[PDB]
DNA sequence: TAAGTACT
RNA sequence: UUCGACCAGA
DNA sequence: AGTACTTTTCGGTCATT
């Protein structure tokens, strides 16, 4: 299959598979405390759309490059620009990635690696948990209610005013179209 | 091995975790209710009833079905079934402990009989060795027969401290057949003998403490004392107790398949008593019968005589019996097996082979085969062997292609045809210089088995060189010997690089060479030496020609 | 160290391990008439500092259990009086290489 | 000193016959018999009781008797024993198998 | 919600490919058996990051066939919806039992009776839709759903979501 | 039995003898780490022999007309006589050969000086001999420093164990001691020049070979010595076809059983 | 696991290749060669795998790595290249 | 013919590792079974087609291994199980050492 | 055959 | 197949 | 403590189930 950096000693009685809810209780495979290859610890990695769009593109790109060192031996405008990056460094039969790029590129909220950076620098002062610090980034929210309700894991973790300021600076950073 | 690809990753066994089946597990695992004791005949109609063997379990009659698991016969190992007993029964082999455990704990409350409070016990609780704590613990409390409620702590013998309660005197216990009985001493006089019902024992155990298990040689997850008593009985699938058909309209059932049949019967009969005219204790006359069968099925060579003879007086192969040393599974199936690619005949000496050779008779060379992989290096040679056929000597008798399918060279309408494919295998005949393992039993030497060079020769005998005689310890008064044929490019290596006779010449068992010169060659090597003995030209010339490595310098 | 003559009463001996740290040992006369360590066969043993031991282990990557053992009541174990855990280094002659170094832990 | 005797005596049994065995062998055995603590006998009584796995002892003199008390005390077998593997159909860690082999991708390039 | 988890996989290479650019082939295969895969414990594997510093370590030769087995350690972008997770996607299919929204690589389905009431279902529409007082839901229409529950299956994941709470519906 | 009792024993890569538990059974296979196969009965010359004859052979005194190497043997014969800095090495040597003597006599009390030892030295020289057509006539060309200082440099390379520390490297010395006694026995100045007229060439050769040869006689971590040792004993047990002691087969049986009531009990008091 | 991996330095095992090692390397390599694996030496006309192996093994052109495990579990890694081949 | 106990001990002596296996597996028994990565048993209901794997009870479908062991050994195990004893087959050591 | 434990 | 007997052998 | 019991100790034939 594809094991995951943490040999959990299963001693016969596998029964306690908790629920998966926005009680910030994600499968054991997504605790806030997971392990890095080097063997070190590291916070979970939560990607809000458009921030993901950038990580993928960024690797799918730098792939086409090292895919040629060896070779020798605007919204609607990016759809076409990405389709190619696939039909060059993708399996082509990865119908998921195709569909993940449309979506990921259609509902995205940022175009500059400089804009997504500030978004992060911003939300990363909240002390909030990765999963929230994601939704907040990928979901439009005008009120503290639209937020503290579509992300019920927040509720008591931040004053509505405060969370309302954040929401302000987001629509202010939200790149146009 | 097994054939048919499986998307399941493949690993090697690293640990073997020994445990005891928990009734609850046994149930979960099973795929068969197993209520009927009969075999098949849905009223003579041939098939199999959802009763015993295949109420969803494995199969027979060469028919896929193994719970859709298909694959059929070869590939579908068995699928345990179960059979909910009537009343708890002992485990013929555990009786020993089950008993030695009670003697370690008192009923009613079910708890140890010596806490950290008794010092002699302390020492027995530091010893880290399941086999040893439990061997010392037992020796300590097998004597005390009063579940003390108040004992003198680490201070004054005057002051008495408390712990668990219920002084209910502890009965000593003895073993009569398959039941445990004990006497309770009453003071004022005279004993009180009563049979310890399994139902009862089982219970006292169920209540033994979590730390109490462990303290006594056990394991909370894999082996709780309470499991030594059978509540649910796993039902081995056909492949453990296969049949034997003489075509059709006959039988062929296996010993085991009968003891289950009995166990089953004896179980039901019980059941229909506790829900009918139950003359209370005219039942425990038929509950002993179950304890019996479910006992004898596993072990049938006990002390309490009754061999459980099967109509005709034949003993009955208990499961135990199948593993018992030599001639059986462990020692005679696993530690040692019958194998393929092997031959044996009569050995005779031949003063014309080099030491490291072994004359193999064409007969065999044409029978024994070595799987070679079609390679550009050989394509040619290989295709020729194939063509040649399986009757001519240097030839082959089986070509196998990537598509995991065997081409039988002696029948196949294409024998003459066929162009090999790099990657195919062409089981060919053993050929001059195919390293083989030769051997003469009893093998009690590294040397009793050495690698030789195959030299295909006429006539029917393994012809070995003389000097390699004393190592195998063989004569030719009709002595036979075994030959084994390697199979992987790397297997050969292991023979040729470590077992080759030239290598065995000097032995560590006595830091001196282990083969020399005998009979003629020796007796004659002396005569040929003597000052007195001279040789003239004509002959000294022939003698020279004979040493193959003569520098041609008379 | 207490040297008895013909024997000690089973009522007395059960008073030795009642005052730690200190320790006591019981030796019979008839057993001390000759020193066993002087015997042709018995090679010389040696105690090891809990420093020298924690070493032996580290240098061989041994766990306490994989070490050869000597009996808590072994004649020489008494002569030197080891303690459950102490390691003795046994050095003897050898018909293969002059001297051979061996180690015996205690149980 | 006991080892010293146990050996001496065993040596003699093989000398009386006018045969010869290199120290090391008789030694090893005489040693296996001793280390543990005292005089461990070469019999189902002794050695086949040691901490060795189950499956291993399982194959000599007590089999089932042994297996039974194995799962009843939930033992765990290392599978380091020659036997252990032979019973599993795996390559025992023995000579040819006392180590592993790998394709060093690095060195697999300098070669060309 | 989308993640970047650290994973590993074992590939069994046939001696055949014990070439010069083996590394190359390995990686290549890594990707054949991952990008596009699916699990319940990882969900949708979408893209292997840092194609270049992929750790192969020394692979060990098996022992009956020269095939070698390397533990290719890597890192990639994953995505496994959860229950109670709010996401917006484009509708795809729409019937008389509800419409199905497509949140990324996955398809979340909303039941007719898991929506509001003032929202009925218009059959004789082209293309098929769901009408309201001021709202209208059909194909391309973007929706924001609340995934009530997840159901893993084969090489995909489905889930049922609702639009009956607040701040849920069209946009 | 013997077998089943020692299956699991083999020499591990640390050059230790263990079983499936990792229980050291021998710290160095056979108390020397040598593979039985590479061994022959040699004679430790330093052992037997009258205290008198021992001198006449290994003793060299550069400060004496009658106890020095006659210049007919060494090339720098006459220019040595008297030198005091050499007579120190030359004396160091002798004090050692002597330390040796006593040592052996403490190990092999019987006086028996023939023992199985890796590296057949006798022959290794025998070849050195007729390989360089060495003439028992003309004088050598070895420095007394040449000899003594190279024989010392040899012992440093006869490595059985390797370890980078004291406890280990201390074992090394141990599992080599006996061999070296045999070594110095045969590579003593006097001997090296008077008995087997070696030249520098010869000697530097005889050395190189002993090293390599030795290094080959070690034991290969991998050997399943247990089963070996078992058989090596149990094999000649079958061949046993049969002063009033208990005897062979029945006795061996008596031994492996560790029986409390042995037929013959005896006990020899000197 | 890397605490169980010993550095190329501090290394302690035998500098020379054990008889079983080479025994196996040759076999192992032979096997692979017979599988149509790449050969790193010009076949001087050879055509037998174990024969080609023996050759590869002499020009020490064998891309294999012998990992030596120790009683406690920690191992050492050597290369056919490194290992001396006396025998 | 028969590669009995003694014939084994011999190869063991020889250090002829792989050869020993080849005799024991490939040229005899050799069988392929499926295990539960949870409860080391033969339970696994492998449909080796629709790749379904399951193992209700320890209830799996995900963590499943496949192994090669002498059929006789499979049997040994099944036989032991029939005797209510559980021999767990684990593909990874967790007791270190 | 003959010995060794466990068992009566 | 299984038990058992015999054998026959080296 | 004495007596009985158990284990362990590489081909074809016949007869009965
Ligand atoms: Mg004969
Ligand atoms: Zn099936
Ligand atoms: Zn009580
Ligand atoms: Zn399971």
């Amino acid at each position: 299959s594809t094991s995951t950096f943490q040999t959990r000693r299963r001693r016969l009685k596998k029964v306690e598979e908790e629920e998966n809810a926005a009680t910030l209780q994600l499968g054991q495979e997504f605790q806030l405390k997971q392990i890095n290859h080097q063997g070190e610890e590291e916070e979970l990695i939560a990607l809000n759309l458009s921030e993901a769009r950038l990580v993928i593109k960024e690797a799918l790109v730098e792939r086409r490059r090292a895919f040629k060192r060896s070779q020798k031996k605007t919204r609607e405008k990016e759809l076409e620009s990405i389709d190619v990056l696939l039909e060059q460094t993708t399996g082509g039969n990865n119908k998921d990635l195709k569909n993940t790029m449309q979506y990921l590129t259609n509902f995205s909220r940022f175009r500059d690696q400089e804009t997504v950076g500030a978004v992060i620098q911003l939300l990363k002062s909240t002390g909030l948990h990765p999963f929230e610090v994601a939704q907040l980034g990928s979901l439009a929210c005008d009120t503290a209610d639209e937020a503290k309700t579509l992300i019920p894991s927040l509720n008591n973790k931040i004053s509505d005013d405060e969370l309302e300021r954040i929401l302000k600076e987001l629509s202010n950073l939200e790149t146009l179209y | 091995v097994g054939q048919q690809y499986s998307s399941a990753p493949l690993r090697t066994v690293k640990e073997v975790q020994f445990g005891l089946f928990s009734p609850e597990e046994v149930r979960a695992i099973s795929v068969a209710k197993i209520r009927f004791p009969e075999t098949m005949d849905e009223t003579q109609t041939r098939a199999k009833i959802g009763g015993l063997n295949d109420p969803r379990l494995g199969s027979i009659d060469r028919n896929l079905k193994c719970q859709t698991c298909q694959e059929g016969m070869n590939e579908c190992p068995g699928h345990f079934g179960h059979i909910d007993l009537a009343k708890p029964v002992f485990h013929v082999g555990f009786i020993a402990k089950i008993k030695k455990v009670c003697e370690c704990v008192c009923m009613h409350c079910g708890k140890l009989l010596l806490d950290e409070h008794n010092e002699l016990m302390r020492q027995a609780l530091a010893i880290k060795d399941s086999k040893k704590r439990f061997a010392a613990i037992w020796t300590l409390c097998k004597t005390k027969m009063v579940c003390e409620t108040d004992v003198p702590s680490e201070d004054d013998p005057t002051q008495l401290v408390s712990r668990g309660g219920c002084g209910n005197t502890q009965p000593t216990i003895r073993k009569d057949g398959l039941k445990l009985v004990g006497s309770w001493k009453k003071d004022r006089d005279e004993p009180e003998l009563r049979v310890l019902s399994t139902e009862e024992i089982l219970n006292i155990f169920k209540h033994i403490s979590v730390k109490d298990f462990t303290s006594l040689g056990f394991n909370e997850v894999f082996s709780r004392p309470e499991w030594m008593i059978l509540t649910c009985l796993p039902v081995p699938p056909p492949p453990v107790r296969p049949s034997i058909s003489f075509n059709e309209s006959q039988r062929g059932e296996d010993d085991l398949t009968f003891k289950l049949a009995d166990i089953l019967k004896a179980n039901i009969s019980l059941e229909t008593l506790e829900h009918n005219g139950a003359p209370h204790h005219a039942i425990e006359e038929a509950e002993s019968l179950l304890q019996f069968h479910v006992a004898t099925y596993m072990d049938n060579d006990i002390a309490g005589q009754p061999q459980a003879l099967q109509k005709s007086g034949r003993p009955v192969k208990s499961i135990r019996a199948r593993l018992k040393g030599k001639e059986g599974r462990i020692r005679g199936n696993l530690m040692g097996k019958r194998v393929d690619f092997s031959a044996r005949t009569v050995i005779s000496g031949d003063p014309n082979l080099e030491l490291d050779q072994v004359g193999v008779p064409k007969s065999i060379a044409k029978t024994l085969t070595y799987p070679e992989v079609v390679t550009p290096y050989n394509i040619d040679r290989l295709t020729q062997l194939v063509r040649n056929g399986p009757n001519e000597h240097p030839g082959a008798k089986y070509v196998i292609r990537d598509s995991g399918d065997r081409i039988d060279l002696r029948y196949s309408k294409r024998a003459g045809d066929i162009q090999l494919q790099y990657g195919w295998k062409v089981e060919r005949h053993i050929m001059d210089n195919d390293p083989v393992l030769f051997n003469r039993q009893p093998s009690l030497h590294k040397m009793s088995m050495m690698a030789h060079r195959v030299k295909v020769i006429p006539y029917s005998t393994f012809r070995l060189n003389l000097s390699v005689t004393s190592p195998y310890n063989a004569d030719f008064d009709g002595d036979e010997m075994n030959l084994h044929v390697p199979q992987s490019e790397e297997t050969r290596a292991e023979l040729s690089q470590l077992c080759a006779v030239p290598l065995q010449i000097v032995s560590p068992q006595s830091n001196k060479p282990c083969m020399g010169i005998v009979q003629d060659t020796l007796c004659g090597i002396r005569k040929l030496t003597l000052r007195d003995t001279f040789i003239e030209l004509d002959q000294v010339l022939n003698m020279l020609y004979w040493v193959p490595d003569w520098d041609g310098v008379i | 160290i207490f040297v008895y003559q013909n024997n000690i009463t089973p009522s007395a001996m059960k008073l030795v391990p009642s005052i730690p740290p200190a320790t006591i040992e019981t030796f019979n006369e008839a057993a001390l008439v000759v020193n066993i360590t002087h015997h042709e066969l018995v090679p010389k043993h040696i105690r090891l500092s809990s420093d020298e031991k924690r070493e032996l282990l580290k240098r061989y990557r041994l766990k306490e259990s994989q070490l050869p053992r000597i009996q808590r009541a072994d004649p020489v174990a008494l002569y030197l009086g080891l303690k459950r855990g102490e390691v003795v280094k046994i050095i003897r002659k050898s018909e293969t290489s002059g001297r051979y170094a061996s180690y015996r832990i205690c149980m | 000193a006991g080892r010293a005797a146990l050996y001496k005596e065993v040596y003699n049994v093989i000398a009386s016959d006018g045969s010869y065995v290199n120290y090391r062998h008789m030694a090893l055995l005489v040693d296996v018999m001793t280390t543990q603590g005292g005089l461990t006998s070469v019999t189902r009584h002794g050695f086949n009781r040691s901490n060795t796995g189950a499956l291993m002892r399982c194959s000599f003199e007590e089999t089932v008797e042994i297996l039974f008390e194995a799962g009843a005390s939930a033992e765990l077998d290392d599978c380091r024993g020659v036997s252990e593997n032979v019973i599993l159909g795996q390559m025992a860690p023995i000579g040819t198998g006392a180590f592993d082999v790998m394709i060093d991708e690095e060195s697999l390039v300098k070669y060309m | 919600m989308f993640f970047i988890k650290d994973l590993s996989l074992n590939i069994t290479l046939h001696p055949s490919f014990f070439g010069p650019r083996m590394k190359q082939y390995l990686k290549t295969k890594l990707l054949e058996e991952v990008e596009g895969s699916c699990t319940g414990k990882f969900g949708y594997i979408l893209c292997v990051l840092d194609y270049d510093n992929i750790d192969i370590q020394r692979g060990r030769i098996l022992p009956t066939d020269g095939s070698a087995e390397f533990n290719v350690k890597y890192r990639a972008v994953v995505f496994k919806p959860f229950k109670g997770e709010v996401v917006d996607g484009t509708v795809v299919s729409c019937s008389q039992h509800g419409f199905e929204v497509q949140v990324g690589p996955m398809k979340v389905f909303v039941t007719k009776h898991l929506m509001p009431q003032d929202l009925t279902f218009n059959a004789g529409s082209n293309p098929p839709s769901y009408q309201s007082s001021e709202d209208v839901i059909t194909i391309k229409s973007r929706i924001r759903v609340k995934i009530e529950g997840c159901i893993s299956q084969v090489s995909s994941i489905h889930a049922i979501g609702s639009i009956k709470e607040d701040y849920l519906g069209a946009i | 039995r013997l077998v089943k009792a020692l299956e699991d024993i083999m020499v591990h890569y640390d050059n230790t003898t263990r079983n499936s538990l990792g229980n050291v059974i021998q710290f160095i296979y056979g108390e020397d780490g040598m593979d039985a196969a590479h061994i022959e009965k040699q004679s430790l010359d330093t052992i037997g022999g009258s205290d008198a004859a021992f001198e006449k052979r290994y003793r060299v005194d550069l400060l004496n007309t009658d106890h020095t190497l006659d210049p007919s043997l060494l090339e720098s014969g006459s220019e040595i006589l008297g030198d005091l800095k050499l007579q120190v090495l030359l004396d160091e040597e002798y004090k050692q050969l002597v330390k040796d003597r006593k040592f052996l006599r403490e190990v092999f009390v019987d006086g028996e000086a023939n023992w199985p030892l890796p590296v057949n030295i006798r022959r290794i020289i025998q070849n050195a001999q007729q390989t360089f057509h060495i003439d028992h006539t003309k004088p050598s060309d070895l420095t007394i420093k040449d000899i003594v200082l190279g024989v010392k440099d040899l012992q440093e390379n006869l490595l059985v164990l390797r370890g980078k520390n004291e406890i280990i490297q201390n074992a090394q010395r141990d599992a080599v001691t006996l061999f070296c006694c045999l070594l110095r026995s045969r590579l003593a100045t006097r001997r090296v020049l008077q008995e087997y007229r070696l030249t520098k060439q010869a000697f530097d050769w005889v050395l190189s070979n002993i090293e390599a040869q030795f290094l080959r006689s070690v034991v290969h971590p991998g050997e399943m010595v247990g089963v070996l040792a078992a058989q090596s004993i149990g094999e000649p047990a079958t061949q046993m076809t049969l002063k009033k002691v208990t005897s062979g087969v029945p006795r061996l049986k008596e031994i492996l059983n560790v029986a409390k009531n042995m037929k013959t009990p005896s006990l020899t008091v000197y | 696991l890397k605490e169980k991996a010993i550095p190329k330095d501090q290394r302690a095992t035998t500098p020379y290749m054990t008889k079983y090692e080479r025994a196996r390397i040759l076999g192992t390599r032979a096997l692979q060669i017979s599988m149509n694996a790449p050969v790193f030496v010009d076949l001087e006309g050879e055509t037998d795998p174990l024969r080609i192996a023996m050759k590869e093994l002499a020009e020490k052109k064998i891309p294999l790595v012998i990992r030596r495990y120790l009683p406690d579990g920690s191992f050492e890694d050597w290369s056919v290249e490194e290992l001396i081949v006396d025998l | 013919l028969r590669f009995g106990e003694m014939e084994r001990d011999c190869m063991i002596a020889h250090g002829a590792a792989s050869f020993l296996k080849e005799r024991l597996m490939e040229a005899s028994d050799a069988f392929r079974v499926h295990i539960c990565g949870i409860c080391g048993l033969m339970t696994v209901i492998a449909k080796l087609n629709h790749n379904q794997f399951e193992c209700k009870g320890c209830d799996n479908k995900i963590d499943i291994y496949q192994i090669h062991i002498p059929y006789a050994a499979k049997l040994l195990f099944q036989e032991l199980m029939a005797m209510n004893i559980t021999p767990r087959l684990y593909t990874d050591r967790s007791r270190d050492f």
